[PDB]
């Protein structure tokens, strides 16, 4: 009864197209941030999604209400009838507020005039990502929030909080990846025609190479191995070598392909197509020298066991010293 | 008749205020009927239900004199009155049903308690853990909460007939068996204050006679197969190479389907940990036979092949037990 | 072998020229109509894409008309107004406009050329 | 002239928050479908689409009207102040409402009052299937609508003509890659829930799979393979080499086809009468290589190979015979 | 001058009943469309159907909106068109269709003097399209596109194509990944049922699909491996290791070409000419490493045996690729 | 504070959205830029790219003209929902989306003279038709163009605000592409006729050259080296037959392989690439090199090879002899042939 009069008094007159505090100090604007989840990150779309609770606080003097010491819970429709900033985000690809089983949103009034004005938002999230050290790779992605139409004069933001306004970010799981840290900026663009204000949330993702191990390196190592055997068998057996060698040739081939298809579509260099490589490469060459031992003894013999020692100690040799380069040069 | 009771209802309603403001909580009575439950999308962490949730509460504003005990009414006064703001927070993604007309129901008694119910297909975020797969077993939850009241403005509980399940053969459930359903009430704290948070609980072990098939059984085969060099004629070199090396490759195919159906996870599964001991496996027949191979012709020693042939089927005879007891039972 | 045969021209005091081609067909590639004065440099004329998006140069704006007949494969020039400043070879080309779709370094497909006397 | 006056006259007083008939009779609704198309069904998802002309006919007495015209015409916006059922698909996932170029709604009103209110959808229902028989299995996807808010002491539905008459499939209007539409049943019955009993209208289409691809691709790949896996018993036992060969490359190439095959099959936990077919073939792959082994450990035309060329092939015949016999009397 | 243009369509608005068809109760209104094609892309053999958009312009004449004493035509903001009646035009076999509405919803409403109402939309629409794939990949596919009325008999509204066989423009200018568009069809025509005619208008197309990609992929591949194979019947028959192991790796190749296009091309569950080919060119090989396995039962459980096969197994091959061939082309 | 009120009710009084500026007395001139924040990813399957751009259109309308305190009137997206603005569209456009999150991101600004500036943020899926005959050496030109919808060129023309080389600005770190490198943009402005009229047309065509680097280590380095393999089986004694026959065929199932896997990175395109010819090349090779061994196996008279300590010993084939020289040479040529071919374009 005494709270419908007082809602309806605040509402009555109220002009949601200006702002408080119109030809005064610029309204400071906080905003704090709780990360309920992030998943899909996409090397593909270079790009990440995240479901957050975005809250926002402001004074406005025109909604300050006298007698009650409650702080009034609205309906979400009343938001339309308010004034709000027009917070945005530059990086936002494609962005949308749960509407079940009604609409996500919050206002909630406080009797001195503050404005808390919340909203549950799944946005995706453009991420340059820098994949040249893939699969032992570090990512920076952030969130720029911005005010589209409003300068310093008019409108500030500040992270409401300090370096607390973020939440949550301790409890991501993400399948691929590991949260090392998150920062937060509070910065002034500063152009020709103004100031405009800007907060800039950014995570560091490192990627997990426990699966890579397991898939990738571990396979390519051992068949790496096998190809070596070949070497301690007699140089007549070339029915035995050849088959070894070709099969695991193939074998190679086999694996390549595979992590071809099961990998994200990456076209460029990364360090698993060096290693891939320089694996197939060793296979090859492995190969080659009994090919150059056959030629050697046969095809020269009217007109040997010495390339296969010095093969025995040459190949594990450069081999483990290109491991220990490629594993230097990447970590 | 009826006409002039809901336009008096409706005069003097301001649907901006929750019933009974300032004065004490306002008790919401919820129920939920399952359809049906969805797949389980382990690649992206969550799940599909569909369900009816039901809620009532009492609106002394909405009470009425009259011959008729209650008002049975579609979606067109959904818009006139007050409705709680109850989401689901593990939603990555819900949406009502609106073909052929919204798909909700009003039924208002004349002591002014209100049930509305809605039909909801809700995509639920499930964190499952991977480490005991493909014997794995989950408890998917399904939490919901008022977005913008408190715990002091509005309080949820369960209905008797709290949790409704149908036909659970009926479900799309393709690799998870329901098993059982739980559910919990409790207090979060959060920046904005005090929420009441009812959750649900669906239990799910996965079947694994499809993974027996595909994986275990045919990996263990190209062991054995593997096993055959040992009882080969050491004489015959291309004969023992060749099958070790094909050997090796088919256990490299067999190993692509080890990562399949599940997200790329960085711990070792049971599942990879067994195609990984089966490759090391076949990897050592094919570097014993070298061995023997270098030492009696290049070069207990001749009789490698006969400790070999106790060893290996011993090893993995062990590897199995071991195996199949950490993790089918203990 | 892929070739632009230009026809029409010749000596004129309205005039059309036709450009025909084959060997490929040029649906989806740039067409356009290049002017090139005695010894001065090749200018552009024309130009029309996949879109039928008409261009046209500065001094040949309102003056000259485009019209590809995409199911016979050959693209048209109608020259009305001539001046004796439009006494040239005129080409015709067709490529993918790579690096702008007016410089003469990005058609590829080049005719033979048609020469054009103007008496008055 | 008359014709806009009638129009602007049909609306004056009219309550559509209130069904016809209430609290004096009980609403009759006359259903009948026009399915255009039987659109794809999709095994991973086990929904089926299919896009109708959905008809609903009944009478409300408030609406009627005198004048020349006989049939009146109405505009969407005016057809959305009219009652009219809250019809709903009981198993349906995500229906789309055609909105191209125009709202695909018809509202007819007679002279008596009878109104006819036809639409055209497309809907996608839940079709579950259990492919324990896959590839030779058969389903009825179930196609259930009924009220939402109104329980069957309020509103009926009935079939507008005899039920087998009730719902027309176009000639050509199947889209069917896979399947075959034998026919459909139709019926009706009540479906008690904790709100009350509600009448439900059901149509079963019946589908059978087409199993001459999984012949060309699968069973006969494999049965092939298997022969040449059995036709090594041929070989002298003397090339060791090319009998192990033989064999293990025998057990590559069905390795090769049981993980294609796998490709196909939407990812179900439970084996299907190919996994088990497959399964057998792999077996008896791996016991001809085993048989080999056995007879190179006692070499120094064998008695072995004798017998093995005539139990192998006997043994694999008797399995496609229980295996086809089993499935096929299904 | 700018006043008058805003009284003159204030006047036009002034009464005007949009739930009334222009001559209400006399002659049906003629409705001319005329269809300018952007592009088609997403032909999908899975789906069976394809993504089309393109420019739909209607003609037709309302009394009611005829105005004088401007010159010109009224181009009016989109928006009028909520304010008009237009027809209950509908796509038969549509699946999923939308009108673009960026910046703003694209549509035009252009109106002439004499009343003529020219009412254009932008409109992206997937209809479906069931294909004939036994053929595949040497096949011709015809989908169309239905235009029909919704509510309307052909007693109120009638269809025409404005322009007659120039009313579809942009056909040639088409360039699809995987097909080729032949030729282009326009039918006018009327549905009659009991209770009357309804107007249809089908706009079809032939499409023809490029061989390059499967003859160079699918076909050679088969054929290298297939003729591969017969070497085998050149080598001595005492060189076990060596036939064995040629036979049986070309039956490992062709295994993998079969199942990498089963899993490369679309899933389309039934026999087609490519599975018939595959299937044949497997067979050839798995007879041929029989033959093998005869030929070593026979010496040890025969150089003519060998002399006939190296005939025999070429020249069926022969004849079977002539056979297919000439029977889908 | 209420005199901004009073202006901001007094403007729309009399206001009619329906009619364009100057109808019917001039033309409506539209200068517009466009500030792309990020060129995004270039889908090469469906042919098409996305974009995100801040999009600004200028105008004069004299019916606004207002005289106040305040030189600059901002206008809520509500009040500028009443207010005529050009129905700009994309020709080439696919599907769009106009972010109004957590606001309609639209900003609609009048001078005091009449003149309004239009900005708004959209992200553009546009379809670029591709030329994959070069591929993986192709280059592109991908389109932007947009327009008047509605308004013929007696109506409403567009023009650049500035000099269009500086007119259509490109962020720094805009660029959003794993394939490709973009290389420039060339803005232009021409005239379309359709069914309903001429029309103004503004294009911009973005230039985008593939990276070959991936396709180079994947792909054509591993095909190099498995024919070089296949070749070199050319060495061996030509008493190996079991050795020289697992490896012709298993060459030729690791180039199967590799075919497969190199056509699956590749988008579902019917006609023939410059892969496609590369690929085949070298399973021709592979093909020949065991034709060859069947033909030199065809001719070994004596099944024992020559030992250490030498009975008549087989010659080495003049087969062998020949292909040892010839199938390395003819390889190189081949490409040499694809090369120059290719990359001098
Ligand atoms: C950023 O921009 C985006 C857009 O780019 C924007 O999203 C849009 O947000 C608006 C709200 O701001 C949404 O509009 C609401 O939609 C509600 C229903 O949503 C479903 O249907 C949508 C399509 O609407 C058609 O169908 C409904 C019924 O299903 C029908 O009511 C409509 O008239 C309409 O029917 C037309 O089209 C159909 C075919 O589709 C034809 O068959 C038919 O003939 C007719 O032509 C659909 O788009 C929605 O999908 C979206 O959302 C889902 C998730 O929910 C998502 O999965 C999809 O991808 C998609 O995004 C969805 O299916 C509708 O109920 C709302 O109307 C309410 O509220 C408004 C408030 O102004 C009010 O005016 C209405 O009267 C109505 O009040 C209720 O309505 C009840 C239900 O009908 C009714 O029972 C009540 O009685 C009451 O009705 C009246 O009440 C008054 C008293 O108030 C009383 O006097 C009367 O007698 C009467 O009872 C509202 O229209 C819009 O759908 C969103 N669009 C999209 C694409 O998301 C976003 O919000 C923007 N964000 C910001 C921050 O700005
Ligand atoms: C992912 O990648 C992004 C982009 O690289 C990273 O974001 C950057 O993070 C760093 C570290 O947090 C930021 O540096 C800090 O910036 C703040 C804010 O400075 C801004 O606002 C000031 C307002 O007064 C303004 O003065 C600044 O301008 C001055 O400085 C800049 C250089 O930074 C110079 O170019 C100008 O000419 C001015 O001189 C600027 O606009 C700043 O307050 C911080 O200062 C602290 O640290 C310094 C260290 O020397 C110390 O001296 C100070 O006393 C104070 O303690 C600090 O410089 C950087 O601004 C971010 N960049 C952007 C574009 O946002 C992000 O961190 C990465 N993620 C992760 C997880 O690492
Ligand atoms: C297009 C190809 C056409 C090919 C046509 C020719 C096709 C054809 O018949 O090839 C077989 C032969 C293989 O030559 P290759 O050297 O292998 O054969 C030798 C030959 O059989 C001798 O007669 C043998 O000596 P002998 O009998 O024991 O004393 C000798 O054995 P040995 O001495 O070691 O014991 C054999 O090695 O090649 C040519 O003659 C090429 C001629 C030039 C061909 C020029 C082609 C341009
Ligand atoms: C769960 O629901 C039942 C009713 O179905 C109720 O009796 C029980 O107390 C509930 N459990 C909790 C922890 O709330």
């Amino acid at each position: 009864s005494f709270v419908k009069e007082t809602v309806d008094k605040l509402l009555k007159g109220y002009d949601i197209r200006l702002r408080p505090d119109f030809g005064g100090p610029p309204v400071c604007v906080g905003m704090n941030i709780d990360i309920a989840s992030i998943d899909m990150v996409s090397e593909v779309n270079m790009d990440y999604t995240l479901t957050m609770y975005f809250q926002q606080y402001w004074r406005d003097k025109r909604l300050a209400y006298s007698g009650i010491p409650l702080n009034l819970t609205l309906d979400n429709r009343v938001a339309d009838q308010l004034w709000v900033p027009d917070t945005y985000f530059l990086n936002d690809k494609k962005s949308f507020v749960h509407g079940v089983t009604v609409k996500n949103r919050m206002i909630r009034l406080h009797p001195d005039g503050t404005v808390l004005y919340g909203l549950r938002i799944t946005t995706t999230a453009a991420c340059m990502m820098d994949l040249r050290r893939y699969p032992l790779d570090e990512q920076n992605c952030t969130l720029e929030i911005e005010s589209y139409g409003y300068t310093t004069d008019d409108i500030e933001f500040y992270w409401r909080g300090g370096d607390k306004a973020v939440t949550g970010v301790e409890r991501i799981e993400l399948p691929q990846f590991s949260i090392v840290e998150h920062r937060l900026v509070s910065r002034n663009v500063v152009f020709a025609t103004g100031a405009y204000p800007r907060l800039s949330l950014s995570f560091r993702l490192k990627r997990n190479i426990g699966y890579f191990i397991l898939q990738t390196y571990m396979p390519s190592i051992l068949i790496t191995i096998l190809s070596w055997v070949s070497f301690w068998i007699n140089y007549d057996a070339s029915a035995a070598r050849v088959a070894l060698g070709i099969t695991t040739v193939l074998t190679m081939t086999t694996i390549n392909t595979h992590l071809r298809e099961t990998l994200p579509k990456i076209p460029y260099v990364k360090a698993i197509d060096m290693y891939l490589m320089g694996c197939f490469v060793f296979v090859f060459l492995a190969l080659l020298e009994y090919a150059f031992v056959n030629y050697i003894f046969f095809g020269r013999g009217p007109q040997v066991n010495a390339i296969d020692r010095w093969s025995r100690i040459v190949f594990p040799f450069t081999f483990s010293l290109f491991n220990l380069v490629y594993w230097l040069y990447y970590v | 008749d009826v006409t002039v009771i809901l336009n008096n209802l409706l005069e003097g309603y301001d649907n901006k205020l929750r019933p009974d403001i300032g004065v004490k909580p306002t008790l919401i009575h919820t129920d939920m009927y399952v359809n049906s439950i969805g797949p389980v999308n382990a690649i992206n962490m969550e799940y599909t239900i569909d369900i009816f949730f039901a809620q009532t509460w009492y609106d002394r504003r909405l009470k009425f004199n009259s011959t008729i005990k209650v008002l049975r009414l579609n979606s067109n006064m959904v818009g006139k009155i007050w409705i709680p703001d109850t989401f689901f927070r593990n939603s990555k993604k819900a949406d009502a049903h609106w073909i052929t007309t919204p798909n909700r129901m009003l039924r208002i008694w004349n002591d002014g308690r209100v049930l509305y119910t809605l039909r909801l297909t809700i995509d639920a975020e499930c964190q499952l853990q991977l480490h005991n797969f493909p014997m794995d077993e989950h408890s998917c939850p399904l939490e919901f909460s008022s977005y913008g009241y408190p715990r002091e403005e509005i309080v949820y509980q369960w209905k008797r007939s709290s949790v409704e399940v149908g036909d659970t053969r009926s479900w799309r459930l393709y690799q998870f068996s329901f098993v059982g359903l739980r559910n919990t009430t409790e207090v979060v704290k959060t920046t904005s204050g005090d929420y009441v948070v009812m959750s649900v609980y669906f239990d799910l072990s996965r079947r694994m006679g499809y993974f027996t098939i595909q994986t275990y059984i045919p990996c263990t085969l190209i062991v054995v197969l593997s096993w055959v060099s040992f009882w080969i004629n050491k004489d015959a070199v291309p004969a023992r190479t060749s099958l070790g090396i094909t050997t090796v490759l088919t256990m490299t195919t067999l190993s692509t389907i080890a990562r399949k159906s599940l997200p790329k996870v960085s711990y070792v599964t049971a599942m990879d940990l067994f195609v990984s001991v089966c490759f090391i496996f076949v990897f050592s027949a094919l570097v014993e036979y070298g061995t023997l191979h270098y030492f009696v012709s290049n070069r207990r020693i001749a009789k490698m092949d006969s400790y070999a042939r106790i060893f290996f089927p011993t090893a993995f005879c062990l590897f199995n037990l071991v195996y199949w007891v950490s993790y089918l039972y203990l | 072998q892929v070739q632009l045969q230009e026809s029409g021209g010749g000596l004129v005091q309205s005039l059309r020229v036709s450009c025909a081609a084959s060997g490929r067909t040029f649906t989806t590639y740039i067409m356009a109509w290049f002017r090139q004065a005695p010894g001065k440099e090749r200018e552009f004329l024309a130009a029309m894409d996949q879109g039928r998006i008409q261009y046209y140069g500065d001094s040949v704006r309102g003056r000259f008309t485009i019209s590809r007949d995409y199911a016979k494969n050959s693209v048209d020039l109608q020259l009305d107004g001539l001046r004796p400043e439009d006494t040239a070879v005129y080409y015709c080309a067709a490529g993918a406009g790579f690096w702008g779709l007016r410089t003469a370094s990005s058609y590829h497909y080049w005719g033979q050329g048609t020469q054009v006397t103007v008496s008055s | 002239t008359v014709f806009t006056r009638i129009l602007d006259r049909l609306l004056d007083g009219y309550d559509n928050r209130l069904r016809p008939g209430l609290g004096e009779r009980v609403t009759e609704v006359k259903t009948d479908i026009f399915v255009t198309s039987f659109g794809p069904v999709s095994d991973h998802d086990m929904e089926y689409t299919i896009d109708v002309f959905f008809r609903q006919s009944w009478k409300d007495e408030r609406l009627k009207f005198k004048g020349p015209m006989t049939v009146l015409r109405l505009n969407n916006l005016m057809a959305s102040k009219i009652w009219t059922p809250d019809t709903f698909f009981h198993n349906g996932k995500k229906s789309v409402a055609h909105n191209m170029t125009m709202p695909n709604k018809l509202l007819r009103i007679t002279e008596d009052g009878t109104l006819l209110y036809t639409m055209r959808l497309t809907v996608r229902a839940e079709c579950p299937m259990h492919l324990e028989d896959f590839p030779m299995d058969a389903h009825a996807c179930p196609l259930k609508f009924g009220s939402y808010a109104y329980t069957r002491a309020e509103v009926v539905y009935e079939w507008t003509r005899e039920p087998a008459r009730s719902v027309v499939v176009a000639e050509d209007g199947s889209r069917l890659n896979q399947y075959d539409l034998l026919g459909q049943t139709v019926d009706s019955g009540i479906v008690q829930s904790s709100t009350g009993e509600y009448v439900v209208m059901t149509t079963h289409f019946h589908l059978k799979r087409k199993i001459g691809y999984f012949v060309i691709q699968t069973y006969l790949p494999c049965i092939m393979t298997v022969i040449l896996s059995q036709v090594s018993f041929w070989l002298n036992r003397e090339s060791v080499p090319a009998r192990t060969v033989f064999g293990v490359t025998t057990v590559l190439t069905m390795t090769t086809l049981s993980i294609s095959a796998r490709n196909s099959l939407p990812k179900v936990a439970y084996a299907t009468a190919m996994d088990w077919f497959i399964a057998v073939c792999y077996a008896f792959v791996f016991s001809a290589l085993i048989e080999f082994a056995t007879v190179n450990y006692f070499t120094k035309v064998s008695k072995i190979d004798r017998l093995s060329r005539i139990a192998f092939p006997l043994l694999f015949g008797i399995f496609n015979l229980v295996y086809w016999a089993t499935y096929l009397n299904r």
